[PDB]
């Protein structure tokens, strides 16, 4: 009925919201190792420094409303994809703590170790994720029961590992072009280094994935969102060779990282967990939700602060919206190991 | 061991280690904004340090708290599979709602707090610690019900057309008398693990400082002191409001914090016990002391009867099936003397410490000093005995049938238990507890070296 399919939207909004806000927090992690190739690594983390916390949330939120719209998918997802899952919370664990206890020592060693959490923290989820939701959208081998059953070959394909590739180069990308925009100077111009040398190799990934996910399991509206894919990866490309507008290269860079969420999402309809053996099978949207009134309860709460929630998430976005340099960075107030 | 026995084990030493850094999150939130408060109003410098100071502190431990909470989001789906659709259209909804009523807020005003002291002004970024301080506070209540839920499943039917519990009110869900009961005992137990840390660190630096800074810790340490004497006057009232719920609710986990076997009128509340308590009948008592459990199972003194273990086991037997109803009783009862005797280091230091600063007074004693540092991990360990109790007491339920409500409405933990191998949850079981470790000790050297260094 009507609330089960806006709710398919809603966790789809929270997991675009997900891969918008988090995308680039990704893609700052995966790129501190390179830009030393200490002051770039700090200028490149205060950029994401006041909201990746809030960024995160929105993983939580989405992984929560799942939990509580359709409860047979939030079961059957995160109980079969249990390893790749497993390796996404290690790295969220070590994030979570190395960003703030980097600058905590004044210390080589101590340093090293908060890099390995950040880049763990950016590197797993950045291709499992991808993997993730390309095993959605191939499906999963559900049986009458319930019961999945995974096997090796069924999460470790060509089309899951394309799909990892995929976003973790898209997210680097998207980290390139957010630091080339919340940074000036020395730090900006390493930026769009990378962003070149990350936008053709980037540009195939997403285009072969894209266009496997709709040759094989997109639908005829779904083609739409692949061709503004495609213009989005076009504009995207050229505005980093000619650095004319950071905020565009950035806008540009979120339609794809937007796209690919929809056109996942656009397969994976109505289905939740497609069903290999027997489509009858498959989880969907009707035999795997919650009643109208808990559906209904929830749309009450979602509408009145998810629109409150994004008035002031942007608003820090806004607070600090100014660039910083490396003459900005504070010294390192960290104490003696 | 099997795959639920594991799975078990996970889901607690995860979720235990979450709950190191939770109660000084939710507490000491409230306390630096206090203290940030006080120094726009008053415009004192000293006010202002020690907000940089326990905010730094508080930092450390928050991003501890959330990296150790990531994993229980997703862990009700990972390991418990089964149990995850049965209440799912219940138990849900006070996940869902607390991502974005108090998880969004906490998250993205702490950022603004951080970076924010130079850029918002005085006012907004004053209202920035207390939404965060509020937002811990609403984030516990959700967090709570939805586990009241399992101890008192109110508002929800079984609807045997399918295998799952079916939400029928969410404002009886929020408002269960168990949900508020908990809510307030949590806050007050988080607000005494706050309080005395922010006591002890201070009047640990007078004591240092003896042997200007002095008047910067004096004041923290009676604020400190203070709040934990509140916090303690708050788990008598919340701790008499719980027991009461316990008896009419979980007769097993009121009789597991007794570990009594037969039904007896008014029994004896015992200090020790020997043995590894397997049977029960064997059980020696050490110092009865009377008027404990009447008082806290009905209110009264005298008159109560309280069903005992043997008898609450042949009674689910008839109306639940053949069926192993006996709790852990080593764990609950010995975490239960716990929870119960590691009030009188944190009461008992917060009446000294008020009593050495009196009149302006600057202690100078060393073994004060080391009070204070034995005074701290009480309440952190007393927390973790609390909610211990709370789930060891409720086995083998995952959700407990309410005496007064569905008996359909019910799950053991064996039936919720996803379907994975013995190998899987071993491994994920094992590096969920030396990465946890690890950041554990890190966390405490961290406190540890900012604690000595100061301002
Ligand atoms: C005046 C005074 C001293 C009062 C208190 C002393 C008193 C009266 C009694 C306590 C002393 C005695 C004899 C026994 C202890 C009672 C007892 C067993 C209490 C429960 C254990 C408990 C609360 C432990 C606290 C853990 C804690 C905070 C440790 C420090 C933090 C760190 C760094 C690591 C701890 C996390 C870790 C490695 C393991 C956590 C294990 C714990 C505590 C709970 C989890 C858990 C347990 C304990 C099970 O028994 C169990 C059984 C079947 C399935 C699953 C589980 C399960 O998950
Ligand atoms: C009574 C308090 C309490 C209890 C019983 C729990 N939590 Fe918690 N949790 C907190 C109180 C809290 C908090 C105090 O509100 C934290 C600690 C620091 C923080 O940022 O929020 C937190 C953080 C936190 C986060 C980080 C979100 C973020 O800020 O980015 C998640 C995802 C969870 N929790 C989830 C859980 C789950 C799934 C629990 C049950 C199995 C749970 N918590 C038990
Ligand atoms: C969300 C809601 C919730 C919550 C909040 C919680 C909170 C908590 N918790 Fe919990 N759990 C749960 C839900 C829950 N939970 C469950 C469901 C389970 C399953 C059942 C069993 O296993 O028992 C558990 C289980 C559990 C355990 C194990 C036991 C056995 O098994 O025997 C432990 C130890 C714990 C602790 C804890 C703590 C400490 C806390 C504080 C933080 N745990
Ligand atoms: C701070 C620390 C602490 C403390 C001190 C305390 C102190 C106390 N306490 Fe407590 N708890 C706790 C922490 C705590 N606590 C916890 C955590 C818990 C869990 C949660 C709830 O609320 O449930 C409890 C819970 C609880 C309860 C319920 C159980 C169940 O339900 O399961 C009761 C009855 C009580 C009583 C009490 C008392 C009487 C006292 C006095 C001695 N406790």
């Amino acid at each position: 009925m009507v609330l089960q399919e806006l709710w398919f939207g809603v966790i789809a909004a929270l997991f675009l919201g997900f891969f918008i806000l988090e995308g680039f927090d990704f893609g700052v992690g995966m790129l501190m190792a390179p830009f030393a190739h200490e002051t770039h690594r700090r200028t490149a983390l205060n950029t994401i420094g006041p909201v990746w916390d809030g960024n995160e949330v929105w993983l939580i939120t989405a992984g929560a409303a799942i939990f509580a719209a359709f409860p047979g998918w939030y079961a059957t997802v995160f109980s079969a994809l249990y390893l790749p899952l497993l390796a996404i919370l290690f790295g969220m664990i070590l994030r979570a703590v190395a960003i703030e206890w980097r600058g905590k020592i004044d210390d080589p060693k101590w340093r090293t170790g908060a890099d390995f959490g950040i880049a763990a923290g950016s590197w797993l989820p950045a291709l499992l994720w991808g993997v993730a939701f390309a095993i959605l959208v191939r499906g999963l081998p559900v049986d009458a029961n319930g019961h999945v059953a995974l096997s090796i070959p069924d999460v470790l394909n060509a089309y899951t590992l394309l799909g990892g590739l995929a976003t973790a180069g898209l997210f680097s990308l998207y980290g390139a072009v957010f630091i080339a925009l919340k940074t000036s100077g020395p730090i900006r111009d390493d930026a769009y280094r990378f962003a070149v040398w990350l936008s053709l190799p980037v540009a195939g990934l997403v285009a072969g994935f894209g266009l496997w996910t709709q040759l094989a399991y997109g639908k005829d509206w779904t083609w739409l969102v692949l061709a503004v894919a495609g213009c989005a990866q076009a504009a995207a490309t050229v505005l980093v060779w000619r650095r004319v507008s950071d905020g565009w290269a950035f806008m540009c860079t979120l339609i794809v990282v937007a796209a690919v969420v929809v056109l996942l999402f656009g397969a994976l309809y109505p289905n939740l967990v497609p069903s290999t053996l027997n489509p009858q099978w498959s989880l969907t949207i009707h035999n795997a939700s919650s009643t109208p009134y808990t559906l209904k309860i929830m749309t009450w709460v979602t509408a009145f602060f998810a629109p409150l929630t994004v008035a002031y998430q942007t608003w820090t976005y806004w607070v600090f919206r100014q660039r910083i340099s490396a003459e900005r960075i504070p010294p390192p107030t960290g104490l003696a190991r | 061991m099997n795959v639920v026995d594991i799975s078990r084990w996970q889901f607690g030493i995860t979720t235990v280690y979450h709950f190191i850094f939770v109660p000084l999150t939710i507490g000491l939130a409230p306390l630096i904004a206090v203290m940030q408060t006080l120094w726009v109003v008053t415009d004192n410098p000293a006010w202002y340090r020690l907000t940089k100071f326990f905010g730094k502190l508080f930092l450390i431990n928050f991003a501890i708290g959330v990296a150790t909470g990531i994993v229980q989001e997703f862990q009700f789906g990972m390991n418990w599979s089964e149990y995850s659709r049965f209440v799912g259209d219940v138990f849900g909804a006070p996940l869902a709602m607390e991502g974005l009523a108090a998880f969004f807020f906490e998250s993205t005003f702490i950022g603004l707090w951080i970076f924010g002291w130079n850029r918002l002004p005085r006012l907004v970024h004053l209202a920035c610690i207390w939404i965060v301080a509020i937002a811990v506070n609403v984030s516990a209540f959700f967090i709570i019900a939805a586990n009241s839920f399992m101890q008192h499943p109110v508002g929800a039917h079984y609807n045997p057309t399918t295998g799952r519990a079916e939400l029928s009110s969410i404002v009886v869900l929020l408002t269960n008398n168990t949900a508020q009961a908990a809510f307030t005992h949590t806050v007050s137990g988080a607000l005494l693990t706050a309080g005395t840390f922010v006591a002890a660190v201070s009047a640990w630096w007078l004591v240092r400082s003896s042997t200007d800074t002095q008047a910067m810790y004096r004041p923290a340490t009676i604020l400190g002191c203070w709040v934990a004497l509140a916090a303690t006057a708050g788990l008598l009232f919340t701790g008499d409001h719980q027991g009461k719920l316990m008896f009419q609710q979980q007769p097993m986990k009121m009789a597991s914090a007794e570990s009594l076997c037969d039904t007896q009128t008014d029994p004896n509340f015992s200090v020790l016990t020997v043995g590894r308590q397997n049977n029960c009948d064997s059980l020696t008592r050490v110092i009865e002391v009377p008027y404990v459990l009447p008082f806290l199972a009905e209110g009264r003194i005298s008159g109560v009867t309280l069903q005992g273990i043997r008898d609450l086991q042949q009674e689910y037997q008839q109306r639940f099936g053949p069926n192993d109803y006996r709790p852990n009783l080593f764990v609950t009862y010995w975490s239960f003397r716990m929870m119960i005797g590691l009030m009188a280091i944190p009461v008992l230091f917060a009446l000294i410490a008020l009593w050495l600063t009196r009149g302006g007074q600057i202690p100078n004693q060393r073994w004060f000093s080391w009070l204070a540092l034995l005074t701290m991990p009480a309440p952190f360990l007393a927390n973790s005995a609390g909610w211990v109790f709370t789930e060891m007491g409720r086995q083998p339920w995952v959700v407990v049938p309410n005496p007064t409500g569905d008996q359909l409405v019910r799950l053991t933990v064996k039936a919720g238990v996803s379907d994975h191998s013995a190998t899987v949850v071993a491994t994920s079981l094992l590096m969920f507890t030396l990465v946890y470790a690890v950041l554990a000790v890190i966390w405490c050297w961290l406190l540890k070296r900012y604690i000595v260094e100061g301002p």
